[PDB]
Formats: C-alpha cells, structure tokens, sequence
DNA sequence: GCGGTTGGTGGTAGTTACGTTCGC
C-alpha cells in the first residue's frame, strides 16, 4: 500500500525552527516528486512547493525559499521540510503529497496525502488541561476539558468502546488565550449506577493523559 | 499567480438534489483543473482530475466540466456523506493554487434539540471557578438561540458557544453553551437557567437548576 | 481485456508508458 507518514509537528516560538519529515513507503520513492501543502486552522489550502526526488532540485512558491528548505534522505525514503524564522502566520497543518502512480500526459494531481502534522508558532507556553466531570429515559453526561494550549486534544469514552451518541465539540479560544472544550454522550438513565463511564483525555503537547470517572 | 475563485462559498441542498459548484480562474488554464473533497479532520481527497476525469473509487454522481477560465463540479444526486468542503486547483502555471473552498451542507427535516444543563462540578469549584454548561443535542437546522438567565437576569453575552460539524450520517448538529463565573460570583446567585429557541420548538425550552 | 490499485530499470526530467502487476 502507498502511504506517506508525517512527523515533527509541535509548538515553537516565533523566530524558532522545526524540521518536518514525510516518510514514504510502498512505491519507488525516486519516481515521484514530493509536494508540500499547508492549511491554516479553519482556512484554505496553500501549496508550499515540491522537490524532484531523484535530482533533489526544490521549487518553492512565493517567498518560502527565504525561510524554508526541502531536502531528502533516499536511504530512508524520506522527504524533509526545514522551517526557519517561523512566524505566527506559519501556524498550519502541513501535508506532504504525491502524484498518482501514472502521471504521464499531464495527469497531475495530489493522489496520496500524508495525515498532516500541526505546527503552532506562538509565544504562549504549553499548558495541560484540567478535566472536570459533567454529571448526569435518556441522560447526558460529559467531560469539560478546560484551559489548555496548544491544540490539539483527543477524547475517547471507555477507551473507545463507547462511540454511539458521543459529541466532542471544537475548542473555543478564551480571553485568556487558552482553549477549552467539552465532550458529551447520551445514555439510558437506567445505566447510571450500572455502567462506569470514563472519558479519556490526551493532550500530547504537554504529555497529559487523564482518565475521569463521570459519576451521577 | 493564478487566482481561483469558487461560487458559491457555501450552499445547502437536499438528499437527491443536483448541486453545481463553479470555479473561475484569473487566466486561461488549458483544462489543467482538479477537484478535491475535504471532510473534517481528514486530508483532501481527489475526486475529479484534468477537468472531467473521475478518480477510481469515486461515485459516478460526481462529474466535472469546463474550459478556459470557467469550471464546474456537479454532484448529480447529493448524499448525506457529501457534507464536506470542495476545492478546485489549477496546475497550468506554478505556483499551483487552490480556490477558497465551497462548504456543502446537507438539508434534512427539522429536528428540535434535546436540551440538558450541567452545574459546575465540585472538582472545578474547589479551584475557585464555576462553569455552567448547556447542551443542545441533535438538531436541524443549525441556527439556535441560547439565552442564559441567572436569577431572571440575562447573562447571555458572557457565554461562549461551540457547534459540532454536521453529522455525516443523520445531518444533525449539536451545540454547547458555557457560562463561566468566579466561585464568588457563582455563589451570589440561586437560579441558573438556559433558555433555547429553535425552529423545531413551538415555544422556548428552559432547563434550570438551583445552586446547591 | 484493459484501465488503475502495481513492478522495475534508468536516471538529472513528473521521471510515465512500458511490463514483471492488480482487479473487476
């Protein structure tokens, strides 16, 4: 199977540097260019540039050459995007992408994409969330995930065994400059006292893992 | 650089409807135009390439047309799973550029929200803050009005709302409204109520509690 | 059979239509 796996995303201060990696597998690496596309939160798509994976020759859009460098390690089937002098406006999910198996005669399109890696450029410090219970023939219950930076947070219920009726809201940015969200689920009121309900919160950026029993 | 403009920027249509999305280029792009579909928290997925070619795996209800500076994506029979943002992209001249995106919402029958209110947890209160949360669950259409009443006085302007993306199966939305007070401010009031107005409700629904 | 989801050699190029592939 053709796949592109990215890594290297994280929080970095303005003026700082990050190196992203795009690990390719399941095809002849040097037969396809590697493209880089970014998407700012709640925004559209912007092509950063590409690199010929045999010649190593990069082509950058706009002004990216001033600050960004594409490179390769063919012995690892990996492409890199080194970013320097990062600005707030560089906050975005970064994707790598490749053309289709057959791209001849102008069949050029982004056929396979990486999963994306989020780059956040901020002067604000990392902070893990506090996790509070939202206590309950249908009862609703949840967890409030309060005061964290940066994105993202993931929430599961009962280690993924409870999926039906789960709603995890998009985070809101508070005046403080911190994010907060809730995750909720609906259950039968009969099951309160029967089934244990645990919300599992993961905030990778701060290495915060919290399990929370939501009791009636 | 070639500017790509889509029209409309957002649309709503019923299951089975024909939907068209237009893409205009700032100069002739020689049929070098692709369409992508992007669902929440996923990478874009190619649907149509080189103006009119349907990608393997993509349902035949998707088609593309156009030439010169004017292009169209047609969805011949819209399905609930087609909730997504659609993007056109030119590859005539570097840098490659995308349109701004068109958000497609799926119409469905009116569905009133189920409303729930949550008092602040003891856990949060012990830290000196109080968040009161109102949940509106599984409604359509998206517009809903939430008022906060604290001892009959309105505090709606002090709250923050978040709305889920449209569900890709049942086409509904959910909404949270959160009103956060200092522990001190919380303790100077008795009745906390959220009052909900929506097209699915003949009269406002209020959920409330008395502090302690 | 014949268009993609694939394999493999060459190679400074989207490199790309081919065959040894894959899948209706």
């Amino acid at each position: 199977e053709v796949q592109l796996v990215e890594s290297g995303g994280g929080l970095v201060q303005p003026g700082g540097s990050l190196r992203l990696s795009c690990a390719a597998s399941g095809y002849t690496f040097t037969n396809y260019g590697m493209n880089w596309v970014r998407q700012a939160p709640g925004k559209g798509l912007e092509w950063v540039g590409w690199i010929n994976t045999y010649t190593g020759e990069p082509t950058y859009a706009a002004d990216f050459k001033r600050r960004f460098t594409f490179s390769l390690d063919t012995s690892k089937s990996t492409a890199y995007l080194q970013m320097n002098s990062l600005r707030a406006e560089d906050t975005a999910v970064y994707y790598c992408a490749k053309y289709p198996h057959y791209y001849g005669s102008s069949h050029w399109y982004f056929d396979v994409w990486g999963q994306g890696t989020l780059v956040t450029v901020s002067s604000a410090s990392t902070k893990g969330p506090s996790v509070f219970p939202l206590a309950p023939g249908t009862a609703a219950l949840g967890c409030l995930v309060k005061d964290y930076f940066p994105e993202p947070v993931t929430v599961s219920w009962n280690s993924g065994a409870l999926t039906s009726g789960v709603h995890t809201f998009p985070a809101v940015l508070q005046s403080s400059g911190l994010y907060s969200l809730s995750s909720v689920v609906t259950v039968p009121s009969s099951s309160l006292g029967t089934q244990t309900y645990i919300c599992n919160v993961n905030h990778k950026p701060s290495n915060t893992k919290v399990d929370k029993k939501v009791e009636p | 650089d070639i500017q790509m403009t889509q029209s409309p920027s957002s649309l709503s249509a019923s299951v089975g409807d024909r939907v068209t999305i237009t893409c205009s280029a700032s100069q002739d792009i020689s049929n070098y135009l692709n369409w992508y579909q992007q669902k929440p928290g996923k990478a874009p997925k190619v649907l149509i390439y080189f103006t009119s070619s349907l990608h393997s795996g993509v349902p035949s209800r998707f088609s593309g047309s156009g030439s010169g500076t004017d292009f169209t994506l047609t969805i011949s029979s819209l399905q609930p799973e087609d909730f997504a943002t659609y993007y056109c992209q030119q590859y005539s001249t570097v840098p490659w550029t995308f349109g701004q995106g068109t958000k497609v919402e799926i119409k469905r029958t009116v569905a009133a929200p189920s409303v729930f209110i949550f008092p602040p947890s003891d856990e949060q209160l012990k830290s000196g803050t109080a968040s009161v949360v109102c949940l509106l669950n599984n409604f359509y259409p998206r517009e809903a009005k939430v008022q906060w009443k604290v001892d009959n006085a309105l505090q709606s302007g002090n709250s923050q709302e978040s709305v889920t993306e449209q569900d890709s199966k049942d086409s509904t939305y959910s909404l949270s409204s959160t009103l956060t007070l200092s522990k001190a401010d919380y303790e100077k009031h008795k009745v906390y109520a959220c009052e909900v107005t929506h097209q699915g409700l003949s009269s406002p629904v209020t959920k409330s509690f008395n502090r302690g």
